DNA sequence: CTCACGTATGCTATAATGTGCTGACGCGG
DNA sequence: TCCGCGTCAGACTCGTTTATAGCATACGTGAG
């Protein structure tokens, strides 16, 4: 009953040839030149090796299998580039290929925000500067304390160990339901900006012709692009003098309102 | 958008396509740096849409006047934010990979398609091995599995020319290559040569998915996944918590899984890597999408970041939790609130204390209104901020809005309509909601911290249905049954007590008063008693023929109380009402009275005053709770020093031997139930009168006022159950298993317990605790099935015009009549011109309201029998008729058109369940059981007369029963039916067929304990296959030997005497077999499990002796713990583990074959020349003998009768009567009154179905199941035309199969299974119309009934023109 | 008063308005419904008149 | 439950036949548990963990 | 009326057509300002309606029949 | 118009090449 | 042996463990 991907993969990786010295050198040799038969005799019988390294890195973020393929992608760039002409052993080589690949897809895939590798391993020499202060130092490293020990900035060390703040599941306990959407207003603030935006249709046909001209162009209540001051002027024809004295007599008019029905315009002093 | 319909159907991949807006390459989510989403990531704002409204990503384009702008720089649409909840992406797959959904979900549609098993399908898709696509050459046929090794083989030998391949790419091959046509064409050919029994349902099964395949347009290829779709960012959204953190769904992590893992098959593709590792990768890639669909499905579920599970699409729909029963079918509310709540004895019925800080904020934009329009707020901030000032002129508009404003209050659990009432609000100073006393019954309310929801009616519409048809004056009866749920409690039962309640003599005795108000003066002056006995002077108002009321002035002997109380009584009520001493039984009486002379509103001011005159006269008396108030009888120790020697003097007889462990058990438990009631009896007379007060004179004996008993009395609360363990005796307590303790506990609460009986009492109490938390769930799961199965049950014609009708008759069990003819056709629409006795006149038409005036009348006449028309035998299709149902119980008139019954419904009969949970189990701590079924008694002489009895006369002179059923009625004069008795199998009667008996005479004595096998035969005992150790066993004594013989039953058997049934066979002296009295059959009697045999071998019987005792553990307490699966199970239409053998049709029946001793029982009709010819079981013994002309149904075997049987035999009325009265049993058994007519609803709708044989002008042909309403529909339109005729035959559905059988699938999809219901449906291309109620809530619709019935027929009707 | 987005601002400015009419719409979770089954590969479509 | 051997026995459950199937269970504090059972045929069996 | 719609009930029937009728009045009063034919006495629009068709002035088939009159005198206008 | 800054893909040669939690609910179809 | 069910609201609190080398050229956009 055997039903499980990674049971029967091992099962099928087994089931492989495992290559001697003089056997690695032949194959080698006509795999650079570029044989088809070699190239896949190497990787199917290296694939061993992969999985010894697959699991040894296990329990840290990627699954075995996920590092089974990853580890598998370091193999064959490992083929590609082995030189059969030095004496020294191809286990040898492939292992730091094999480890390269794994270590940089899990630094990659593993964290939901992509974190970049620059950060990545400033954050390996933080951590394990930490481990060494937490030996020696019976509490736990400060921010302060690590960077005093790196000779690097406060703030520097402070940024990444809040990256390193790994995410919260809104759906693992729901935590969707307690967070509210901040985007969306309540209905209550919506129609408290249709009472302005109706009372400002209104306010515009209730002073001058001359001034509402200017400010509906210009905010782009009726109008559509906000004018600044010079294409309001140019427009209306005006001068950058009349726009000041056309904006402070239409707040005139607005302290007129205000004094009428101000009563909701002094609120706004909390 | 307003829309007709909904369909479903399998996604092409160029659908899929359809909807994405881009292909999401990579797993990138958002920048670390700038919070924005990356390239063509999960969340791209290029695919999805943007992030801000009217902005682009890179900032170019800002403010509603950019419209549709599409940047060019970063290619981000300005729109709004919103589109990102509703645009779809996608995934190009590069391995073809399976939809667990078609695959898993049995019984699958992938496999059942291609008639291969799964595991074959399996082993290809895991890549272990080749299955065959096509081999010309025969050698490889079609879908033949092999292995590595094997495909090596033909490989080289023929090769090429046969196509076989691995994973999804062949299964998706396979489905491409077959032809839905064809295979349908060879499969009827298959069905027409040789059809076996079972085989035929599979091949017809995958027959009808063919077809339906075809017909929906689904093609097969769709199964297998090429392209997958991409949920909408905001559905699966990244969001910054407080902390500067991010929480996001699951959804990202196995998104990000599965793109990975296809993104790397790209890249091995492109390498050209060794095919085992591509092989490697297109299983992790199947298990990534199968994880993302459905999780925990193909097998163990990916545990995230905790150890839990991911939440995969599928459980975010399926779960009860999923998005049908928390979202959709129920939600969270605006303008909602709650608090606790507390008394308000100074409110009336029609109001509510609602607190000034809680209406202020529900009734916020009401306020702003009309401080707008008033002109005292300039805007709605002002007015915001003068109400969180809360200024003094607020409190005066707030005031002006709530006037003649309702309010809905709930309680938790709403288990029946009345959970929800409308009340006019109060405002109050202070944070607790004031609830009417009276209403405190429907919402089951008790101030012991409980609280309520309060939801405020908004539109004109709601408000008006909140006052007309919520309010808590207009919800008075109970829809369940027809009483006033509307009742006086606890004080108000015990102040009218007090007040009517007579004393002798007292202040002022046999004084005369002008009217009440003398006495009310007399009274409160202080010089007379509220029990003094005196003559005053009433005028009562009768009304007469027309609407005119009566007056009628006359001298009435009760007392100054009463006639204080006669001024809270409305005119037209008689004064005999209050002359007697009140309690809640006769108070429920008197407003139902009330209601049904003068009407509504008169009993809700009738209401308020009682509750406010018994609270008053209650608080005036002082009446309250003293220790020496608890009286024990001084005849207590007498009583328990002689129980407890008896006792004593069995368990020394049982090491002596007479006794097991259950005879014991029984004989204990009966004289401890014995003396508990003599204690408790010995309690209630001592206490009950045992008043000694002198009259006027003399000594007299009179009612006691102590207060306890005044309190159980008037049932204000305690019952006499409750003071026997006060002040009598607690009794025997029963364990959590049910079965009762052997010592029971003699001491009361007043004596105090000790540590021992303190200990034992503890066992039924958290026995009873546990049951609340835990049944209440299984109660409620029950009222959930029967309100999805009996949803679209709606009043939809007024009169079909039927005369069909269940026979009704009076259920008389237990000689005092249980229930009455008249309460149970009480409201009831009568039919087929039922009359009084002597016919030569109607009495009663066939279309009329059943009132309590004609009732009374049927009286007089003493009416048995009556036809009355039934939900269940009405004609209407898509509903009912409001004369087949009768009166709305709530309503006290005739049922309104459009009222949603079957909710009422189920909601009535999972109420009492639901209730009766926690209820009984709370409040009692032993069990307080009588078993002692022994001897009939009969109460009122006549003569008896015994229907359906075969019973043997035996040497004693006694007539000794051997029939099964066996029911002992007592016959007046006149020829009434009147007592019923069901004696038992085993019983001696005292005298025989049709003779008299007096007045209190022992008619038939039967041991409870112990089903004795009683012989009609006489002469030796034989022992057939008795084996000892096989299938006996043997157990000796001493000094000379007595052994005793116990049939081990197969559970101990031995394998070697399974095959053996051992019986107590009758041979005469010469040892030949004695026959049974004029048949062919020995006499042999098939002992069952335990069968103590004590008498061995070789002895002479006489006839009616008693073989063997099979024990009767009835372990049983009066529970519904007990009650419920019982009703559970008849509602699902189970057939028992040993159903009772029905003749299927009618003539005369002679025997044929044996195998061994297995009867083959060979029915021959007399008219109809097909014999039908049954297998029966050797052991189970028959009740009929061989030539009789017994009719369809008639019972064979012994035995509880199948629901089916019973329908598809006798029929629907049949069926629906055993239901009923089956259900009905139980309910009863806990006091509980549930309407007929409910448990018909549901009965119907148990019966909707109905199997087809032969064809029609329509598709019908050979056992499809389609709806009764439907081929009724189809025989009309067909007997008016002519065309082929069709047989059918209704078939019965047990609720949860019931309500999947629906032809909505959002209602089966709501209810139960949602994953199957929706593959099933989306492979028929199944389009629902939404005609049901669940359908339209879901949608967020207006239902089709009440309110929404007349705009629901308004739009039924635009159907037929624009 | 819980899903329909439109319908609980539009039927606010109706209660302060003093018009108490609900002018009703389509609740957003059966919008998240239909996406959750076309998110299956379950094509759902609405039906028009 | 308490390290050490534990000999419990379905009453009925499995089997309508109703037959009482006896079995042991050794329980460690820390290991594999080992099941001894019996089977409705009165073959013993063993099921490691 | 103020404490219980029975009479009102009584009147036309239908609890649930009565809710329709004495929605589609108060809506009348509510919006297009319709007088009231009995005495508001402070009384909601909810009220009132119920007391018109308590005492019978309002009906389905009488709003129906001043809805075409009044939108008769309309066309009338407009032609 | 040019360099700096942020991000990514590259290569390293002793040999090493086969894995690895929690169990127990109960009734029905 | 598998998979389907197992009342309905309400209150509060907590919480988001781990490992990885270091350096040179290449790929690509942004700022002055
Ligand atoms: N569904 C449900 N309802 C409950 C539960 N506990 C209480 N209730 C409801 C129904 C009964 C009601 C009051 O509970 P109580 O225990 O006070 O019982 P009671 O019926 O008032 O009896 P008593 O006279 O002993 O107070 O509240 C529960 O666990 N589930
Ligand atoms: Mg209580
Ligand atoms: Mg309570
Ligand atoms: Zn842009």
């Amino acid at each position: 009953r055997v039903l499980d991907a990674t049971q029967l993969y091992l099962g099928e990786i087994g089931y492989s040839p495992l290559l001697t010295a003089e056997e690695e050198v032949y194959f080698a040799r006509r795999a650079l030149r570029g044989d088809v038969a070699s190239r896949r005799r190497m990787i199917e019988s290296n694939l061993r090796l992969v999985v010894k390294i697959a699991r040894r890195y296990g329990n840290r973020g990627l699954a075995l299998l996920d590092l089974i393929e990853e580890g598998n992608l370091g193999l064959i760039r490992a083929v590609e580039k082995f030189d059969p002409e030095r004496g020294f052993r191809f286990s040898t080589y492939a292992t730091w290929w094999i480890r390269q690949t794994i270590e940089r897809a899990i630094m990659n895939q593993t964290r939901t925000i992509r974190l970049p590798i620059h950060i990545v391993k400033e954050l390996n020499v933080y951590l394990r500067t930490a481990r060494e202060l937490s030996h020696k130092l019976d509490h736990e490293p400060s921010a302060e304390e690590i960077a005093e020990q790196l000779d690097k900035p406060v703030d520097d060390v402070s940024r990444m160990l809040r990256l390193n703040e790994r995410i919260t599941s809104v759906d693992t306990p729901a935590l969707l339901d307690i967070l509210a959407d901040e985007k969306e207003n309540g209905p209550e603030d919506t129609t408290q900006d249709d009472d302005m935006k109706q009372s400002i249709v209104k306010w515009l046909f209730e002073l001058n012709a001359k001034q509402r001209e200017v400010l509906a162009r210009r905010f782009g209540l009726l109008g559509y692009e906000a004018a600044t001051l010079e294409d309001v002027g140019r427009e209306i024809g005006l001068t950058r003098e009349r726009v000041r004295q056309i904006q402070v007599e239409g707040l005139r008019r607005l302290r007129e309102i205000l004094q009428t029905q101000g009563l909701n315009i002094e609120a706004l002093f909390l | 958008e307003e829309f007709d319909a909904i369909k479903i159907a399998l996604a092409s991949p160029d659908m899929i396509r359809s909807w994405s807006f881009g292909e999401v390459k990579k797993p990138e989510t958002i920048n670390y740096r700038t919070f924005k989403p990356e390239r063509d990531g999960l969340f791209c704002a290029r695919i999805f849409g943007p992030v801000k409204d009217y902005e682009c990503l890179c900032g170019k384009y800002k403010r509603l006047k950019h419209r549709g702008v599409i940047c060019e720089k970063c290619g981000v649409e300005v729109t709004q934010t919103k589109v990102r909840r509703e645009r779809m992406g996608h995934i190009e797959l590069a391995s073809p990979t399976a939809h667990i959904w078609f695959l898993k979900s049995l019984p699958s549609r992938i496999g059942l398609l291609l008639d291969m098993p799964l595991r074959d399908i399996e082993r290809v898709l895991y890549f272990e091995s080749y299955v065959v696509i096509e081999g010309g050459m025969t050698n490889l046929e079609r879908q033949q599995i092999l292995t590595e090794e094997q495909y090596l083989d033909a490989l080289e030998e023929f090769g090429d020319e046969f196509d076989a391949k691995m994973g999804a790419e062949a299964i998706q091959a396979l489905l491409k290559s077959m032809d839905l046509e064809q295979e349908c064409e060879q499969l009827r050919e298959e069905l027409n040569e040789t059809n076996s029994e079972t085989k035929r349902k599979k091949l017809t099964k995958r027959i009808k998915l063919l077809e339906a395949f075809v017909q929906s347009g689904n093609k097969p290829e769709w199964m297998i996944l090429t392209v997958l779709p991409v949920l909408p960012p905001d559905l699966r959204p990244l969001v910054p918590l407080d902390g500067g953190r991010f929480a996001t769904s699951d959804l990202n992590d196995l998104y990000r899984r599965v793109i990975n893992r296809n993104n790397r098959l790209k890249r091995l593709l492109d390498l050209a890597a060794p095919d085992i590792i591509v092989r490697n990768e297109k299983r992790m890639l199947q298990e990534a999408v199968d994880a993302l669909l459905d999780n925990g499905r193909r097998g163990r579920a990916i545990t995230g970041s905790n150890k839990r599970p991911l939440k995969s699409l599928a459980d975010m729909i399926k779960g009860k939790q999923g998005r049908f029963r928390q979202n959709l079918l129920g939600k969270r509310v605006d303008y909602s609130g709650r608090s606790v709540i507390t008394v308000g004895p100074y409110l009336r019925l029609h109001q509510c204390g609602l607190p000034k800080k809680m209406a202020l904020e529900l009734f916020k934009p009401f306020i702003y209104g009309k401080l707008e329009l008033r002109g005292l707020a300039t805007t709605i901030k002002a007015a915001k901020k003068m109400v969180e000032r809360e200024e003094a002129v607020v409190w005066d508009i707030l005031d002006e809005v709530i006037r003649e404003h309702p309010v809905l209050l709930n309680r938790a659990p709403t288990l029946h309509r009345l959970g929800i009432q409308a009340f006019e609000p109060v405002l109050i100073e202070g944070k607790a909601i004031q609830l009417h006393p009276l209403v405190c019954a429907a919402y089951n309310a008790d101030f012991d911290g409980d609280q309520m929801a309060v939801h405020v009616p908004l539109t004109l519409e709601a408000q008006l249905e909140a006052r007309a048809l919520m309010m808590s004056t207009n919800n008075i009866l109970s829809p369940a049954n027809g009483e006033p749920i509307i009742v006086p409690s606890q004080d108000v039962v015990l102040g009218l007590y007090y007040m009517t309640r007579d004393c002798v003599n007292a202040k002022g005795e046999g004084m005369v008063l002008t009217g009440p108000k003398e006495a009310e003066r007399l009274y409160r002056s202080g010089l007379a008693s509220l029990h003094a006995r005196v003559k005053v002077r009433i005028t009562e108002y009768e009304k007469d023929a027309n609407g005119e009321l009566v007056a009628k002035t006359s001298l009435k002997d009760t007392t100054v109380g009463r006639a204080i109380l006669w001024m809270i009584v409305p005119k037209g009520l008689p004064y005999s009402i209050v002359n007697q001493a009140l309690g809640k039984k006769a108070i429920s009486k008197m407003l139902n009275t009330c209601y049904r002379i003068l009407g509504l509103k008169p009993t809700v001011i009738f209401a308020d005053q009682i509750m406010y005159t018994g609270f008053a006269y209650a608080a005036r008396s002082g009446a309250s709770v003293g220790i020496d108030d608890m009286v024990i009888p001084e005849k207590k120790h007498e009583i328990i020093s002689e129980a407890e020697a008896e006792v004593a003097e069995i368990q020394e007889q049982f090491q002596s031997g007479l006794v097991t462990a259950g005879e014991r058990y029984n004989k204990v438990i009966d004289i401890w139930a014995a003396a508990n009631d003599r204690v408790s009896k010995a309690m209630m007379d001592n206490l009950q009168t045992e008043t000694v007060i002198n009259r006027d004179g003399q000594e007299e004996k009179q009612v006691s006022f102590n207060s306890i008993y005044m309190m159980a009395d008037s049932g204000a609360r305690g019952s006499a159950a409750q003071i026997r363990q006060l002040a009598g005796m607690r009794g025997l307590m029963a364990k959590p298993d049910g079965s009762i303790i052997e010592t029971p506990i003699t001491a009361n609460f007043r004596e105090g317990l000790n540590v021992l009986q303190y200990f034992i009492s503890t066992h039924g109490a958290r026995k009873g605790l546990a049951d609340t938390a835990l049944k209440t769930a299984n109660s409620g799961y029950l009222t959930r099935r029967l309100v999805d199965v009996a949803q679209d049950l709606v009043v939809t014609e007024d009169d079909c015009g039927t005369h069909e009708g269940i026979m009704m008759t009076p259920v008389i069990e237990g000689g005092d009549v249980k229930e009455p003819l008249r309460d149970r056709v009480l409201g009831r629409v009568t039919a087929e011109d039922v009359l009084k006795p002597g016919t030569a006149d109607i009495l009663v038409p066939r279309n009329t309201l059943l009132h309590e005036q004609w009732c009374d009348l049927l009286e007089e006449n003493s009416v048995d029998a009556v036809k009355v028309r039934s939900v269940v035998s009405c004609d209407t299709d898509f509903g009912v008729c409001a004369h087949c149902y009768g009166r709305d119980l709530a309503r006290g008139h005739i049922i309104n058109k459009g009222e949603a019954i079957g909710v009422i419904a189920a909601q009535s009969i999972g109420e009492p369940g639901t209730q009766l949970t926690m209820r009984t189990f709370h409040i009692g701590g032993a069990a307080s059981r009588a078993a002692a079924e022994s001897s009939i008694q009969v109460k009122n002489k006549g003569s008896i007369k015994l229907s359906n009895v075969k019973s043997v006369v035996n040497s004693s002179g006694k007539l000794v029963i051997t029939s099964r059923n066996t029911e002992l009625k007592l016959i007046d004069e006149f020829g009434r039916t009147k007592e019923s008795y069901k004696v038992p199998y085993g019983a001696v009667l005292a005298k025989g067929d049709g003779e008299q008996v007096a007045g209190g005479e022992t008619v038939a004595n039967w041991d409870p304990h112990t089903m004795p096998v009683i012989t009609e035969v006489s002469g030796f005992v034989r022992f057939t296959d008795m084996i000892d150790g096989q299938t006996i066993t043997r157990q000796t004594d001493e000094l000379t030997g007595l052994s005793s013989l116990v049939v081990l039953d197969s559970a101990e058997r031995t394998a070697g005497g399974k095959d053996l049934r051992p019986a107590l066979k009758i041979v005469d002296a010469q040892g030949n077999d004695v026959l049974i009295p004029g048949t062919d059959m020995p006499a042999q009697y098939f002992l069952p499990g335990k069968a103590i045999v004590q008498l061995e071998d070789g002895v002479q019987i006489s006839s009616g002796d008693t073989l063997a005792r099979i024990p009767q553990e009835s372990g049983g307490t009066k529970d519904i713990t007990g009650g419920l699966p019982r009703v559970a199970d008849l509602f699902e239409a189970r057939r028992p583990k040993e159903p009772a053998i029905l003749a299927e049709i009618s003539g005369i029946v002679s025997f044929g074959k044996e195998t061994k001793g297995k009867r083959r029982l060979v029915i021959t009709p007399v008219d109809g020349s097909d014999p039908y010819e049954e297998m029966i079981p050797k052991w189970r013994q028959l009740n009929v003998f061989e030539g009789e002309r017994v009719e369809r149904g008639d019972v064979i075997s012994d035995g509880p009768e199948a629901p089916h049987d019973i329908l598809r035999l006798r029929g629907v009325h049949a069926v629906t009567r055993y239901i009923v009265n089956e259900v009905q049993d139980v309910y009863r058994l806990q006091g509980v009154k549930i309407n007929d007519k409910h448990i018909e609803v549901i009965v119907r709708q148990m019966l909707r179905k109905a199997t087809i044989v032969n064809a029609g002008s329509s598709d019908f042909l050979e056992g499809e199941q389609v709806e009764y309403s439907r081929v009724k529909i189809a025989n009309r339109e067909l007997e008016a035309n002519g065309k082929v005729g069709a047989t059918y035959s209704r078939d019965l559905l047990g609720i949860t199969k019931a309500s999947l059988a629906t032809e909505s699938f959002i209602s089966a999809a709501s209810f139960q299974e949602t994953t199957r219901v929706l593959t099933e449906a989306a492979v028929a291309g199944k389009r629902d119309e939404l005609r049901g109620l669940k359908e339209n809530v879901i949608v967020g619709r207006l239902i089709p009934a009440g309110t929404g019935y007349a705009y629901h027929q308004d739009r039924m009707r635009r159907r037929a023109a624009g | 008063k819980s899903d329909d987005v439109n319908g609980r601002t539009k039927m606010y400015k109706n209660i302060v308005d003093g018009n108490h009419q609900m002018e009703p719409g389509m609740p957003e979770s059966f919008n998240v419904l239909l996406k959750e089954i076309r998110s299956l590969g379950i094509n759902i479509e609405l039906e028009d008149e | 439950r308490s390290p050490g051997v534990f000999f419990d026995s379905d009453k009925g459950k499995t089997h309508s036949s109703g037959k009482v199937l006896y079995n042991a269970r050794i329980i460690p504090y820390r290991g594999s548990w080992l099941d001894f059972e019996f089977d409705p045929k009165d073959n013993l069996f063993v099921r490691i963990d | 009326a103020r404490v219980t719609v029975q009479d009102a009930v009584e009147k036309i029937g239908n609890r649930f057509d009565l809710v329709l009728v004495a929605a589609r009045r108060a809506r009348q009063m509510q919006v297009g300002g319709k007088d009231p034919l009995v005495p508001e006495e402070n009384d909601k629009t909810t009220v009132i309606a119920l007391r018109e068709i308590e005492e019978g002035l309002i009906n389905n088939q009488i709003l129906d029949v001043r809805e075409r009159q009044e939108q008769q005198e309309q066309e009338a206008a407009e032609l």
